[PDB]
């Protein structure tokens, strides 16, 4: 089926930096888009970032704008999210979520199709 | 940008009942909206995209209707596996935003 | 006995732009065309030289499969011997074309409320095209008066153009995907059959 394993989660101190990772296996990676969505332990879902099939159109939410950066690397079938200047509010489970259509949110046939297991990045120290 | 609100904020329904959940936006988003479901302790999954079309694998009892600004999600015959929370998701343009969440507990 | 893929040509997410149409050398098959009616109700399914009702029981050789995406009211220029801005600059079939032209509406897949500015075509060129040959070079078109020295803007034009593909356009401007099979029928080895 669709297998998305993610790594890089660990207890970190505020003001540091870390890079999240997400491997993909079971589909054609460069034809489908990718996103990232976080979920606080007490709250619901909140959309973090989004990328295209070839990083053509990338957009972030207004809360994590600037502090985060996404990148696509179709060679290793991998996905990268880099977080800088973290706060205490960003303790959440980050789901490496596979989109369905090729490019983005606007197209009618868009639905966040397969969701990874998610890893907790807890930053309180 | 766009803001999504859910009504009601809580329900308690028994097995076999019928439930309707509402979802509104600040503007007209023109049908580009989905619905999701999350049981506690696992990953969420797709139920309906574009408010009228189901994804593969789920049974045909799930159905959504409506267009424009207000959207509805209904199940005619509730099941014991469906006791979970349900989220909206708008898809008009970046930035993507979700709904606050409405959970289904026992009665 | 292995059915060679039409699904990787038809049922795929990315369709290429019309100035670089894909080429899939399809061979060594046992191919049956019963799958073509299940995927979509077609807008225009025209064949030239072979009838679609007897298309199953022949035995072809050197079958190609191309793919691109164009507008609504100019899908009728993907035919033998038409004339316009599509059939002289991006994709021209020869006058003895003997395959099938398939084209269905794809407004749900390839249309944003913003401009879907990926699908592009070539609009200006030095001369016309030979059949079955594409141009991907992006050198600047001279307007014919004076050299521009590789500067876009006045005295020249950038040779490509973008599509909008918005759902508020209508049936004449929403994108159609086009798959054109090219049989080179009745030669010696005849590796593809039914």
């Amino acid at each position: 089926e669709v297998q998305l394993v993610e790594s890089g989660g660990g207890l970190v101190q505020p003001g540091r930096s870390l890079r999240l990772s997400c491997a993909a296996s079971g589909f054609k990676f460069d034809d489908y888009a990718m996103h990232w969505v976080r979920q606080a332990p007490g709250k619901g879902l909140e959309w973090v970032s989004g990328t295209s099939w070839n990083s053509g159109t990338t957009g972030y939410a207004d809360s994590v704008r600037g502090r985060f950066t996404i990148s696509r690397d179709n060679a290793k079938k991998s996905l990268y999210l880099q977080m800088n200047s973290l706060g205490v509010e960003d303790t959440a489970f980050y789901y490496c979520v596979k989109d369905s259509n090729y490019d983005s949110s606007g197209y009618l046939i868009n639905n966040f199709d397969y969701w990874g297991q998610g890893i907790l990045v807890t930053v309180s120290s | 940008d766009i803001q999504l609100t859910q009504s009601p904020s809580f329900l308690s329904a028994s097995v076999g009942d019928r439930v309707t959940i509402t979802c509104r936006a600040s503007q007209g988003i023109d049908k580009y909206l989905a619905w999701y479901q999350q049981k506690p302790g696992q990953a969420p999954k797709v139920l309906i995209y574009a408010a009228s079309t189901l994804h593969s694998g789920v049974p045909s009892r799930f159905s959504g209707s409506g267009s424009g600004t207000d959207f509805t999600l209904t199940i005619s015959s509730l099941q014991p596996e469906d006791f979970a929370t349900y989220y909206c998701q708008q898809l008009y343009t970046f930035p993507v935003t979700f709904g606050p969440g409405t959970k289904v507990d026992v009665r | 006995t292995n059915l060679c893929p039409f699904d990787e040509v038809f049922n795929a997410t990315r369709f290429a732009s019309v100035y670089a149409w894909n080429r899939k050398r399809i061979s060594n098959c046992v191919a049956d065309y019963s799958v073509l009616y299940n995927f979509a109700p077609f807008f225009a399914f025209k064949c030239y030289g072979v009838s679609p009702t007897k298309l199953n029981d022949l035995c072809f050789t050197n079958v190609y499969a191309d793919s691109f995406v164009i507008r609504g009211n100019e899908v009728s220029q993907i035919a033998p011997g038409q004339t316009g801005n599509i059939a002289d600059y991006n994709y021209k079939l020869p006058d003895d074309f003997t395959g099938c032209v398939i084209a269905w509406n794809s407004n749900k897949l390839d249309s944003k409320v913003g401009g879907n500015y990926n699908y592009r075509y070539r609009l200006f060129r030095k001369s016309n095209l030979k059949p079955f040959e594409r141009d991907i070079s992006t050198e600047i078109y001279q307007a014919g008066n004076k050299p521009c020295n590789g500067v876009a803007g006045v005295n020249c034009y950038f040779p490509l153009q973008s599509y909008g593909f918005r759902p508020t356009y209508g049936v004449g401007h929403q994108p159609y995907r086009v798959v054109v099979l090219s049989f080179e029928l009745l030669h010696a080895p005849a590796t593809v059959c039914g």
